[PDB]
């Protein structure tokens, strides 16, 4: 979604977990991450939605 | 002549949401938790001192008790 955006990923802001052991643990704790990153995107898109056709 | 009527944001915007890790301290020290620890176990050590001095006298009597008995 950073690299090679699509849709309007390019128009949306959050951060993107990284670990530092690879291991499960750090895994988890990306996952629990990505939930409140997604949880920001989903805001924004929220607030942003334009109107027009499908 | 109806106007477009579409599911949009209210205008101005939705209010803000939460995202961020929200995890409090919510606890005492760890020298407040050992001080109490060590202060229930005095307590119970003087209490059960007592209980078992008593508890010997008792017992002394009761030997005497079968002592004088015992012819």
């Amino acid at each position: 979604r950073k690299t090679q955006p699509y849709d309007v990923y390019d128009q949306v802001e959050f951060d993107v977990p990284i670990g530092s052991r690879g291991d499960c643990y750090d895994r988890y704790l990306c996952r629990v991450e990505e939930m409140r990153q997604s949880l920001r995107i989903i805001s924004q898109c929220l607030n942003k939605m334009p109107p027009g056709e499908i | 002549a109806s106007k477009v009527k579409q599911d949009m944001p209210p205008p101005g915007g939705y209010g803000p949401i939460d995202y961020k890790r929200n995890l409090p301290r919510r606890g005492l020290s760890g020298y407040s938790m050992f001080a109490v620890g060590i202060g229930t176990l005095l307590f119970g050590y003087w209490s059960m001192m007592k209980w078992n001095r008593e508890r010997r006298r008792l017992q002394i009597e009761d030997f005497e008790a079968r002592i004088a008995l015992m012819p």
